[PDB]
Parts: structure tokens; C-alpha cells; sequence
């Protein structure tokens, strides 16, 4: 059923699943018109669909230009999410296809059963977990990705770069939430953190720095630090 | 007028007969039913004063043959059976009639109820779900299941109601996922009404099938099913202006005839609110609506 901390381990093991993340497919900003009135402008979104255990990212850039001369947006987004995440399934080999999809927002489990009727052997499941994917627009390289973008596109990355090579998938994801989290609650101290120290680089290849594991853990720390600051200077404490 | 004669009363019983009923004293002597309006299906009901656990029920038609009731004490119950030698049937009847032992079904002039209730319940259509074909009658109770209920274990004993389901690739075309899903007219219209019941009043008699067995039996898959073929209609934006009227007026005798006491098990919330204020037909069934609010304001 649901997803919550009791099997927070199963999305480790070898069943393949894809967590879907719909927070950024419809981005707005807000202004007012010549006169007095607000009106929206629609700017580039994506679809944040990612393989926790392998760091695989498939990342859906979606183009104002779907929008056009379409009413209700809010809801249209949720349905072009699930038919995105079908087609990407579809062309995905059999022995690929997850068996699971997690959405992190319960609005999007009817949008994705119903375009996955075809799949009755992939579970669609919600969660009770927070997860902070939205914050995913605040890796620069992906917000650059999703900005320039001139038409629907698909760009793959391994959100983890090369982490799996020294650390398990758990404690990749446990990384990659920590400071999706930090991004989230202070972007601009989240980020001064990363790149404090000029000597450390994020190869082109990669979305983070090239920390060693001692460099790791001094940054992990920091972010629980934010993370437990902003919660203070956000409930006083 | 048409007459279902009881062998005898062996057993305390509540005793149906469409929307009466009475009570019956374990060898009280009572020989059954007199003046039932031809014309109509009819249905009779039994619920045991030691047990009850188990309404139970025959649907029947006066003109498809000669009925009667008998205890059985090996089963334990009042069985309905077809008495298909003539003159044996009018002799018996005769006698009970004369010696008085019989209650009149007691019809109102003013009162269109039944009819209310039953336009459009036809025998050879009850015989397509409830399948017991040597007999012209049909037994229903209260803890058979649907076919549908089957699929989520005895398909002889089953209610095979018309299978409905919202998120099935017969209810998706495929390319109007959203389409189809927020307005189910394609569903409704072409799937249902042109492909399988043919017509309105076919859809409308299942439907009216369907609320019967769950008020008379609490039969809790047709309650299921009755709210499913009412969710179909209200969640389609596109319904025949003669279909959403006649709608309003079966539902308002529905809600009319409901007891009092028994709404919270047999209404479902989700469905009303949604037909009655979310749904495309929120404006269209102004009597159910108006009956709805001055005597179930607590649904809503
Ligand atoms: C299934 C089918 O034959 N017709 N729908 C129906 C109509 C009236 C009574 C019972 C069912």
C-alpha cells in the first residue's frame, strides 16, 4: 500500500521501481496586467521520475507550448504526467519496466492507474513519506536543462554521479534527500555550502562536487545543521 | 387480482409483499396473499423471527404461471413453487378465499409506488442475472454476491449484475484517458446504453433491480450496483434529456420508500454529494434533490 519509515528499505532491494514526482511540470509566475488584474505566464517544467536504487534520473522537460489553449492546467498537468510516465514505460524492454511506481502526491495515483491499465502488473502505490523532490529545480545543471529547452525533451542523469562506487544505494538516497531537503529549506545556504571551497569541482559529467568521504561527511553535517537552524529561526527554538 | 396461496405457517415469520409486510404466529392459521394488482412483478420477502440472519425473497410474476408457498423443514424455509395443474390451483384457492384465511393486499387508489418502483423490472430480464432457469420465479437473500464481487465463490447462487467499472479499458478509450475518465458520456452511451442494455429503459430496470434487492434484502452488492449505475450517469456530461428526468423522478421514489432508519448502511455519501453538487447533473434532478435535503440533510 501506502509508503512510510516501517519499509523504508524495500526500495533497496531488487524489485525495479521508479519514484514520480509531478510538483514541477506546471510552473507559473504571477504578474499584473496593464490593467490592474493578475494573469499567469507558464514558463519550461519537468517530470521527475528516478530509480532510487540506481540513481538513474529520467528527467521529461516540459515546453509552455503543451499548454497552449488548454483550460485547467492545474489538473491537465497531473494527466500528462501519467501519460509521460506510461510512454516512458512502453519503450522501456520488459525486463526493464518497473514493477512499481511510487507517486509522491496522492492526486496522481487515478491520473497513472488509469494510463497504466495496459500495465496490471505494475503496482502504482502512494506515500507517507515528505520527500523533498521538488527542491530538484535548485541543481543548477537541471533547472539550466529545463529553462533552455526549445521543445518536449528527455534528458537522463545519474542524480548519485559516481557515488555508488564507494557507498550503497541506501545511503546514496539517504545523501541525495538530506540535501534535497537543505536546497529546500534555505536554497541560498544549502547552496553556499557546496561550493565554498573553489578547489572542489563538479566534473562535467556530474551534478555535484567531487567530495572525498571525508569531505562528505564534514558536508553532510552542515546540512543537518541548516536543517535544524531554519527549523529555529522558522518555530523560534 | 391474483392470489398466492401458503400450504400453512409452520414458523414465526415476517412476511413481504412488495412494499407491505406483516407478522405471522408460529401455526398461526394463515393460508397467504389475496388481490395482488396484476401487471407488475411482485416480489415476497420472509425474515424469521428466530433468526434474523438471512432475509430472503422470490421475484414473480402473477401472469407467468400459478405460485404458491410451503414450508420446508428439511431446509428450513418458505419456499415458493409452481403449481402447473390448473384446476387443482382455483379449487384451492376457492376454499382458502371462502374461509377467509388470507390478507388482502392492500393497494391505495392514489398510490402509483409499486409502479414508481418497478417500471421497468421484467421477468425474463431478472432470469439474465439471478440464474435458476427451471423456475419461473427467482430466489434472491441477503448474503448472495454479484458476479463482480466474485472477480475481488459460487457463480450458480450469484447476482450477475452488469459489470460497471471506471478505471477498465471498456470504461478508457485509449488516447481520451482524461477524457473519459472525468466524463464517462462515452461509457454511458455507446458502451452501455448502445451496447449492452440496448436502451434507457433496460439500463433503468437493472438499476431499479438493483435498489430493490439491497432496501428488501440488504443485499449489499446490489446497493453496490445501484450506486454504480446512478455514479455512471451523474459523472457523464452528455445524457438524454429524457433519460436525466425520468432519473430524478425513479431516484425521488427511492429515497421516498427508503425506511427512515436503514439510510446510513444504504446510501452512499461519496455518490450523492457528487451526483447532487459536483457532478455534471448537479442542476438536473431537482426532485431528488429537493427530497434528499428535507429528509436526509445529514448525508450532506
Ligand atoms: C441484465 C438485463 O437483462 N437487464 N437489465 C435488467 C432489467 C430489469 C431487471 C433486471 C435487469
Amino acid at each position: 500500500g501506502a509508503m512510510n519509515s516501517s519499509n523504508y528499505a524495500e526500495l533497496f532491494n531488487n524489485d525495479i521501481k521508479l519514484f514520480v514526482d509531478d510538483t514541477n511540470v506546471y510552473r507559473v509566475t504571477v504578474h499584473k496586467t496593464f490593467e490592474g488584474n493578475v494573469a499567469t505566464k507558464a514558463i519550461n517544467g519537468c517530470i521527475f521520475t528516478l530509480n532510487p536504487k540506481t540513481g538513474h534520473l529520467f528527467l521529461k522537460i516540459i515546453h509552455t507550448s503543451v499548454w497552449a489553449g488548454q483550460k485547467r492546467l492545474s489538473q491537465l498537468a497531473k494527466w500528462k504526467t501519467a501519460e509521460e510516465v506510461s510512454a516512458l514505460v512502453r519503450s522501456l524492454p520488459k525486463e526493464e519496466q518497473p514493477k512499481q511506481i511510487i507517486v509522491t502526491r496522492k492526486a496522481m495515483l487515478d491520473p497513472l492507474e488509469v494510463h497504466m491499465l495496459d500495465f496490471p502488473n505494475i503496482a502504482i502505490r502512494p506515500t507517507e513519506l515528505r520527500l523533498p523532490f521538488s527542491a530538484a529545480m535548485s541543481i543548477d545543471k537541471l533547472s539550466d536543462v529545463v529553462m533552455k529547452a526549445t521543445e518536449p525533451q528527455m534528458v537522463l542523469f545519474n542524480i548519485y554521479d559516481d557515488w555508488l562506487d564507494r557507498i550503497s544505494s541506501y545511503t546514496a538516497f539517504s545523501r541525495l534527500t538530506l540535501l534535497l531537503r537543505a536546497l529546500k529549506t534555505n536554497e541560498e545556504s544549502a547552496k553556499m555550502i557546496l561550493l565554498s571551497d573553489p578547489t572542489i569541482t563538479i566534473k562535467s559529467y556530474h551534478l555535484w562536487p567531487s567530495f572525498t568521504d571525508e569531505q562528505w561527511i564534514t558536508i553532510e553535517s552542515q546540512m543537518r545543521d541548516l536543517i535544524l537552524t531554519e527549523y529555529g529561526r522558522k518555530y523560534n527554538v | 387480482m391474483n392470489t398466492v396461496p401458503f400450504t400453512s405457517a409452520p414458523i414465526e415469520v415476517t412476511i413481504g409483499i412488495d412494499q407491505y409486510s406483516f407478522n405471522v404466529k408460529e401455526n398461526q392459521p394463515f393460508h397467504g396473499i389475496k388481490d395482488i394488482p396484476i401487471g407488475h412483478v411482485h416480489v415476497i420477502h420472509f425474515q424469521h423471527a428466530d433468526n434474523s440472519s438471512m432475509r430472503y425473497g422470490y421475484w414473480f410474476d402473477c401472469r407467468m404461471g400459478n405460485f404458491y408457498i410451503q414450508y420446508d423443514p428439511k431446509d428450513g424455509l418458505y419456499k415458493m413453487m409452481e403449481e402447473r395443474d390448473g384446476a387443482k390451483f382455483e379449487n384451492i384457492v376457492h376454499n382458502f378465499k371462502e374461509r377467509q384465511m388470507m390478507v388482502s393486499y392492500p393497494k391505495i387508489d392514489e398510490d402509483d409506488t409499486w409502479y414508481n418502483l418497478t417500471e421497468f423490472v421484467q421477468m425474463d430480464k431478472i432470469r439474465k442475472i439471478v440464474r435458476k432457469d427451471e423456475n419461473q420465479f427467482s430466489y434472491v437473500d441477503s448474503s448472495m454476491t454479484t458476479v463482480q464481487e466474485n472477480e475481488l465463490s459460487d457463480p450458480a447462487h450469484s447476482l450477475n449484475y452488469t459489470v460497471i467499472n471506471f478505471k477498465s479499458r471498456e470504461a478508457i478509450r485509449p488516447g481520451h484517458e482524461m477524457e473519459d475518465f472525468l466524463d464517462k458520456s462515452y461509457y454511458l452511451n455507446t458502451v452501455m446504453l448502445q451496447g449492452i442494455f440496448k436502451n434507457s429503459s433496460n439500463y433503468f430496470g437493472e438499476l431499479q433491480f438493483a435498489f430493490l434487492n439491497a432496501m428488501f434484502f440488504g443485499n449489499y452488492g446490489s446497493s453496490l450496483q445501484w450506486h454504480a449505475m446512478i455514479e455512471l450517469i451523474c459523472s457523464s456530461a452528455t445524457v438524454p434529456k429524457h433519460m436525466l428526468d425520468k432519473l430524478d423522478e425513479i431516484l425521488y421514489y427511492q429515497i421516498k420508500t427508503l425506511p427512515e432508519q436503514y439510510s446510513d448502511i444504504l446510501l452512499n455519501e461519496r455518490v450523492w454529494n457528487i451526483c447532487l453538487y459536483s457532478s455534471f447533473q448537479k442542476n438536473s434532478l431537482h426532485n431528488t434533490e429537493k427530497i434528499m435535503e428535507n429528509k436526509y440533510p445529514e448525508l450532506l
